[PDB]
């Protein structure tokens, strides 16, 4: 018994894991990797995520709507200057 | 093909003047052509291939199965679930096996839960046949691919929902004598893949088998009848607005004998309660209980948005979970070493007529059966098993293949201590049969009565030696009311037809 | 008389009627010239081939016949006029141009 | 809904550069991302320019120097020329 | 005795693997989550596309891939061959995102 409540554990942001990680770096070009990186990308990734998100968020109360589109994300990234082509 | 298409007609058109109407109904190819010329021009035995002996309707299936086959027409075994529909089936397959003397290639289907039920009964009953439980890895299936399945050394293959749709490609090249669907759920769906994998294979015949009819609506009925000669229906909306919905308009309520009188025909029905088989039916109470005061705060939590900070992107489940269990919410159970008590009954609303009904069947010897929808929540029964320290044997989605069968073999075991037995409703009660028991309990209640119906009669079949106490469980002065109401209503809507077919901030600047 | 697109009348393959449409409602300028729309337009037409072509060339390096965002994210990304052009640009599903570094290749 | 894009007149300039060429949806739709940017960039680039100056009405003047503002190098001297032969064609067409 | 290979070799070969590769790397089902988790600190109760939450991931990753290669910059200019944070922390700054 008492296993109902044996894994309570997520806590979203490792989600991106180690081997992502690894495979993202890997991508990139690095070949050998501290350990605490893994970590240290965690915070990087997401303070990137919410300011842009917010911003994204920003619009979307202003044309009084509840739904997220991506043109909405996608003038969201327009903002800060890195621009993405292919989703209308 | 068109010898066939023009024998099919041959009794196809024997019947009214309906089937003419709907082949020019159509709004044509060279069908015209053969029904033009036409228009302006057994074994009631119980053979004893089988080992044992075949009920009088289990004949009359067959033998109108039989005639299906020399008809060359096709159908549905409709016949009212645990009336050893499947006897009937094994015998028919001996029929051809032994009166025509055919062996050949088979493909036959059954939910996860049930593979094993159809190569115990073959077994059991016609020894003769080669068919395999076609399950294991993705490597595991490939020796049973080239080997067996490649070498053509077997009659009959049992298979999975999926597996087959993970074995289409090395299935189509093996021409088929039937598509044996058992419990022909999934079909309801045109749009569902398993459809779509089954409209390529290429059987002279495809025998569609069911526990319960339609469940909702017309659009179904033919979704299931499509697939049965599609040739000769080819047609979506035009079989739907032929018969405009029962008369959804004028309710006129006798356009629906036509409905019948083609399917009665073309298709059967028995029930249980005309040929006991077990002359003794089912009782049934709805233990209304009131919703637990202690998670009322909760509940009002939900309704008021009060505990705070996260989803109610489904206010429909929201609620069924806060209806079902309290310690679901994440932080009803505020206990960081997890104590496991009375608790756990004491803040439920269930549990506390549970503990109650489980302490009286336990001394009546009632070998009960639990079906509820959410899998987390067998969890904490799971773990209120072990408070209690019943023997007991859990079966949930996914669990495994062989667990599976000795789960059940255990529960089913001949004086089995095991007092209760955790199930889940979708991936559990579709075809098993449990005579072992006799009460079955749900927790909660489902959005689909006939799937409802599907559970609630697991033990109550052919081989059942008490009388099954069904006791559904129901929160009072809560939403479960309205959905057990339009559970009526699809009920119904339902119910009605069918019994017509048998018959007839501000400055404060940080700086 | 014969009704005859201004983008025939330049040669051209570009809609300048949508744009001066287009330009009429992009409230850039209250009133608008007549060449304008035309002027940009052809260069439109440039680098869309400019881009093409190099989209073609990539496209046939490794022996495809129809072109992918890889082959533009190569070709742009291959052309230091593009990328220095597209530089906040990022592409869809581009990936990048293989490049591993001097020192990490092996003594 | 109706939606108004670019695919078509791309799919010509396609067949004019390789004839032979397929091509996917997904860069086409990047085309029609790409060139609506451009699109814009020159644009308000052209705008504010005559609002530099005070004018009122956009031209090739204003567009050509933008565009030799906004283009780099060599593309900038040749589409000048590619603005250059067709307005001309234009005037005298 | 067991055929190991000499340690990066195999990451050289990985960095070629995906050089060519053009897919993401990032699992859908944990991503998505992550921007319906972050979603509530703005407003509650969003309802995502699924193109907004596939482009999510090509910004998160390019602008973090364009991120490795300048701090694989870094540690070659230090003499390294293996990242350090103060790398990324460096390059950030340089990219003057503190
Ligand atoms: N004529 C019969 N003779 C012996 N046993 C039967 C007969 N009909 C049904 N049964 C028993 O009743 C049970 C019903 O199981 P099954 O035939 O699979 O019904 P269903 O196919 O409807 O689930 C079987 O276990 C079978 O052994
Ligand atoms: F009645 Be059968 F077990 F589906
Ligand atoms: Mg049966």
């Amino acid at each position: 018994g008492a296993k109902r409540h044996r894994k309570v554990l997520r806590d979203n942001i490792q989600g991106i894991t180690k081997p992502a990680i690894r495979r993202l770096a890997r991508r990139g070009g690095v070949k050998r990797i501290s350990g605490l990186i893994y970590e240290e990308t965690r915070g990087v990734l997401k303070v990137f995520l919410e300011n842009v998100i917010r911003d994204a968020v920003t619009y979307t109360e202003h044309a009084k709507r509840k739904t997220v589109t991506a043109m909405d994300v996608v003038y969201a990234l327009k903002r800060q200057g890195r621009t993405l082509y292919g989703f209308g | 093909d068109l010898e066939g298409t023009t024998k099919r007609f041959e009794h196809l058109l024997s019947l009214s003047g309906l089937f003419k109407h709907f082949i020019e109904s159509k709004a044509d190819p060279k069908f015209r052509q053969v029904l033009d010329v036409l228009e302006e021009n057994q074994f009631r035995e119980s053979p004893a291939y089988v080992n044992g002996q075949l009920r009088p309707y289990q004949i009359q299936g067959v033998n109108w199965l039989v005639s299906l086959h020399k008809n060359k027409i096709a159908g549905i075994l409709a016949d009212e679930m645990g009336l050893g529909k499947t006897l009937q089936t094994i015998s028919f397959l001996g029929y051809l096996r032994y009166i025509e003397k055919i062996p050949g290639p088979f493909l036959v289907i059954a939910p996860k839960s049930t593979l094993n039920n159809w190569l115990r009964e073959i077994n059991r009953w016609t020894p003769d046949v080669n068919a395999f439980i076609l399950q294991g890895d993705k490597e595991e299936r490939a020796e049973l691919i080239q080997k067996k399945l490649l070498g053509c050394d077997f009659d009959v293959v049992i298979a999975s929902y999926e597996i087959i749709i993970r074995e289409k490609s090395p299935l189509k090249k093996i021409n088929w004598e039937y598509i044996i669907i058992d419990e022909a759920h999934r079909i309801k769906n045109e749009e569902s893949m398993l459809s779509q994998v089954l409209r390529e294979f290429t059987s002279r015949n495809r025998l569609l088998i069911t526990g319960t009819p339609l469940q909702n609506n017309l659009h179904e009925l033919w979704a299931l009848l499509n697939f049965l000669l599609p040739d000769i229906f080819s047609d979506a909306q035009d079989f739907d607005d032929w018969f405009s919905s029962e008369s959804t308009e004028e309710d006129q309520d006798k356009i629906v004998k036509q409905l019948h009188t083609v399917l009665q025909p073309f298709l059967l029905r028995r029930i249980k309660s005309d040929v006991e088989t077990s002359l003794l039916p089912k009782k049934e109470l709805n233990l209304y209980v009131g919703m637990s005061s202690m998670q009322k705060k909760w509940y009002k939590k939900i309704l008021e948005k009060d505990e705070s900070k996260t989803r109610l992107l489904n206010i429909m489940m929201q609620l069924r979970k806060c209806c079902n269990h309290p310690y679901l919410f994440d932080g009803a159970e505020p206990g960081p070493p997890y104590t496991t008590d009375e608790h756990l009954v004491y803040n439920a609303a269930k549990l506390q007529v549970l503990d109650k009904l489980l302490k009286k069947l336990k001394e009546e010897g009632s070998r009960v059966l639990i079906f509820s929808q959410m899998s987390r929540l067998l969890d904490i029964l799971e773990d209120y098993c072990y408070f209690r320290n019943y023997e007991y044997c859990r079966i949930d989605g996914s669990t495994a293949h062989e667990d599976r069968i000795q789960a059940i073999d255990d529960y089913n075991a001949p004086d089995s201590k095991k007092f209760v037995f955790l199930l889940t409703t979708r991936a559990g009660g579709l075809g098993i049969n449990l005579t072992s028991a006799d009460v079955v309990v749900l927790y909660d209640s489902d959005w689909n009565p006939q799937a409802d119906l599907q559970a609630m009669d697991r033990a109550h079949r052919i081989g059942q030696k008490k009388q099954v106490k069904v006791f559904r469980l129901v929160t009072d002065n809560s939403v479960e009311e309205k959905i057990l109401e339009r559970a009526t209503q699809k009920l119904r809507l339902d119910q009605l037809v069918i019994q017509q077919n048998r018959t007839s901030n501000p400055t404060k600047r940080e700086r | 008389a014969k009704a005859k697109t201004r983008s025939s009348r330049a040669g051209l393959q570009f809609p300048v009627g949508r744009v001066h449409r287009l330009l009429r409602k992009g409230n850039y300028a209250e009133r608008v010239g007549a060449g304008a729309p035309v002027y940009l337009a052809a260069v439109l037409e440039y680098l869309t081939a400019e881009i093409l072509e190099l989209a073609g060339n990539a496209a046939r390096d490794n022996k495809k016949t129809r072109i992918i965002p890889r082959h533009l994210q190569l070709a742009v990304r291959n052309d230091e006029e593009l990328n220095k052009l597209l530089g906040r640009v990022t592409i869809a599903q581009g990936g990048v141009l293989p490049n591993i570094q001097s020192v990490l290749l092996p003594k | 809904s109706r939606k108004e894009s670019y695919a078509i007149y791309v799919y010509k300039v396609l067949k004019q550069v390789h004839p032979d060429t397929g091509i996917s949806s997904k860069a086409m739709s990047i085309m029609n991302s790409f060139v609506n940017d451009v699109f814009e960039r020159i644009a308000g680039e052209a705008s504010r320019l005559a609002h530099y100056n005070k004018r009122s009405t956009i031209t090739s003047r204003e567009i050509q120097t933008a565009v030799r503002l906004l283009l780099p190098g060599e593309l900038a001297k040749h589409a000048v020329s590619e603005g250059t032969k067709a307005v001309t064609k234009y005037t005298s067409a | 005795k067991p055929h190991r290979y000499r340690p990066g070799t195999v990451a050289l070969r990985e960095i070629r693997r995906y050089q060519k590769s053009t897919e993401l790397l990032i699992r859908k089902l944990p991503f998505q989550r992550l921007v319906r988790e972050i979603a509530q600190d703005f407003k509650t109760d969003l309802r995502f596309q699924s193109s907004a939450v596939m482009a999510l991931q090509e910004a998160s990753e390019a602008y973090l891939v364009a991120l490795f290669e300048d701090t694989n910059l870094c540690a070659i200019h230090a003499k390294r061959v293996t990242i350090m944070p103060k790398d990324i922390q460096l390059a950030r700054r340089i990219r003057g995102e503190r």
